[PDB]
């Protein structure tokens, strides 16, 4: 999965998430075509309460069907403040898109970060099951001892997403940031 | 501060690949809108970016106008016609990863080039063939090979690619994956984009293409007919939302649980002050994390395909539903998820 953003001169902006779902999707080609073929298919529940590659499970809602559309987490979001739009944003990360687009959220109106602050900060994640704080690499042996004091049970696993995102400031300056735990991506403007 | 955003006065793209966005920011400078830009950084991914970027997948599109008008484009995967509810189950019924995650049965029909065109034929301004030309001469005349790609091809690739012939003759090179450094030639994947550019969308879901893909799952024990790709559809659908301290979000609907469940979470942090708790502390990971916890249970049921069930989708983000999920909050005291089941909606219908 990847997401991409944009804004243009006249204030219109898109935000984007596609995916072939798993890296390279299946892997196959489909004949001469050079196109890869996704696994979308395990987003489907294969059975009611069996977790899927991202540990998400489901029911009847999202049982597998002909011509349904597999439930998806993929979350590309735009906020807006005083009437305009404000933050363009989004991320891969399967299960983790929800929090990881949330804290790009709360990072932004709560804690007033700018883009690049917003991204660059650490991220956690808890998707009920399985039952675990996950946490990325750098918060606080202080503040991670008060969770666990309360209950938590943290999880220090691999970085998560790949925050692609644009502020737009009053004047209609733009802002933007890549995230660091993606090499070779690019935000760039003129 | 610490970390400083990048600045530009007139527009802006941000992606995950360096070309796929000089691409997008070229087409900017050409005129084009951020529709037209989005869709030549989508072609543009999907040759430089084959790990994720594509046209054998799906995804979803957030247009917001500058006139305000705010629509979601949902051009996620169909299931074949021919698949069924217990496809994925072994001969004792239980569901095999091999079946779902990397054999032909795994492949829904794919949106990605549907879903470009209802963006561009109603919100953009260039033609096709235009905002795909850029992706093209990336495909035909090649790439170099960075460090994401190369990294890509031998953790993950290793997996897949090297077990299809097809696959093998395009990312494979003397045995091992490409390195960084190699030249990425994909003659067959410009010979589809030369196809899309100069006969439209439908030489992906009627054309050529449409034949190569249900020969490829016909050959194989796959289920894509050219039936499935001529019946797919993008379709326009309206945004989920919410109002977080007075600032509105916008996100994707059903068939994504995205936009839900993220102003189902807002809806909750809205009753405690994230502010003065502040990044990083205990107390505001406490309360994100529980109240993530009562959002990911609410997925598990309520959350599928709107055109097959009716999704409860405003009791899901009414703000009196998340009062009654931030009082069971406890700052100081966990509640494990064995004690968490999806919410009692029946009084906010
Ligand atoms: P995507 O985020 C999978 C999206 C789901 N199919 C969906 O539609 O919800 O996959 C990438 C690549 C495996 C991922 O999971 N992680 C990369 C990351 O950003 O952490
Ligand atoms: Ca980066």
């Amino acid at each position: 999965t990847t997401h991409y953003s944009v804004v243009d001169k006249d204030g219109n902006a898109v935000a984007v998430t596609y995916t072939l779902n798993t890296t390279f999707g299946t892997g196959i080609v489909a004949g001469e075509s050079g196109i890869l073929l996704n696994n979308q298919m395990d987003d489907f529940s294969a059975k009611p309460g069996v977790p899927n590659v991202y540990g998400l499970v489901g029911g009847d809602a999202n049982a597998v069907g002909p011509n349904k559309r597999p439930l998806s987490s993929m979350s590309p979001t735009i906020v807006v403040k005083d009437g305009k739009t404000w933050l363009v944003t989004g991320s891969p990360g399967g299960s983790r898109i929800i929090t990881t687009v949330l804290q790009m959220v709360v990072n932004s109106i709560d804690y007033g970060l700018n883009v690049a602050e917003a991204t660059n900060a650490p991220r956690f994640h808890h998707q009920w099951l399985p039952d675990e704080l996950r946490v990325e690499k750098g918060f606080s042996p202080d503040t991670l001892k008060l969770l666990e004091a309360k209950g938590q049970k943290v999880a220090l696993k691999e970085a998560m997403g790949s925050t692609q995102s644009i502020m737009v400031g009053p004047d209609g300056e733009l802002y933007g940031a890549s995230d660091p735990r993606s090499v070779d991506d690019l935000t760039a403007g003129y | 501060d610490v970390f400083h955003p990048v600045r530009a006065k007139q527009g802006m793209v941000a992606s995950v690949d360096a070309t796929a966005t000089q691409v997008g920011v070229d087409i900017l400078k050409e005129g084009g809108n951020a529709v037209d830009a989005a869709v030549a950084v989508g072609y543009a991914l999907a040759v430089t970016h084959p790990q994720a970027g594509n046209l054998g997948g799906g995804g979803f599109m957030l247009i917001r106008s500058k006139n305000g008008n705010t629509t979601a484009i949902d051009f996620r995967e169909m299931a074949p016609a021919k698949a069924t509810r217990d496809m994925f189950l072994d001969d004792q019924g239980n569901p095999d990863s091999k079946k779902s995650l990397t054999s032909h049965l795994a492949s829904g029909t794919p949106g990605t080039v549907a879903g470009f065109s209802l963006a561009l034929d109603k919100y953009g301004t260039m033609p096709l063939n235009k905002v795909v030309q850029p992706a093209f001469k990336l495909a035909r005349d090649g790439f170099i090979v960075n460090d994401a790609l190369a990294d890509d091809l031998k953790t993950y690739g290793s997996e897949v690619l090297p077990n299809h012939e097809n696959s093998k003759a395009i990312f494979w090179k003397e045995g091992e994956p490409l390195k960084k450094g190699d030249t990425l030639v994909q003659a067959n994947l410009a010979k589809s984009l030369e196809m899309i550019a100069e006969n439209g969308p439908d030489e992906f879901y009627k054309g050529t293409i449409a034949e190569q893909i249900a020969q490829e799952m016909q050959k194989n024990g796959g289920l894509i007919t050219k039936e499935d790709l001529a019946a797919y559809k993008a379709v326009e659908r309206t945004p989920i939302s919410g109002d977080y301290r007075g600032y509105q979000v916008y996100s994707m609907p059903p068939p994504s649980s995205g936009g839900i469940h993220i102003v189902q979470i807002l809806n909750i942090l809205e009753n405690f002050d994230m502010k003065k708790y502040g990044f990083g502390s205990a107390d505001a990971m406490q309360i994100m994390a529980e109240a993530e916890k009562y959002a990911y249970a609410d997925r598990s049921e309520y959350l599928g395909d709107p055109d097959f069930v009716k999704v409860p989708w405003q009791a899901l983000t009414n703000k009196a539903y998340a009062k009654s999920i931030a009082d069971q909050i406890d700052i100081n005291k966990a509640k494990p998820s064995s004690e968490i089941r999806p919410g009692k909606l029946a009084p906010y219908e």
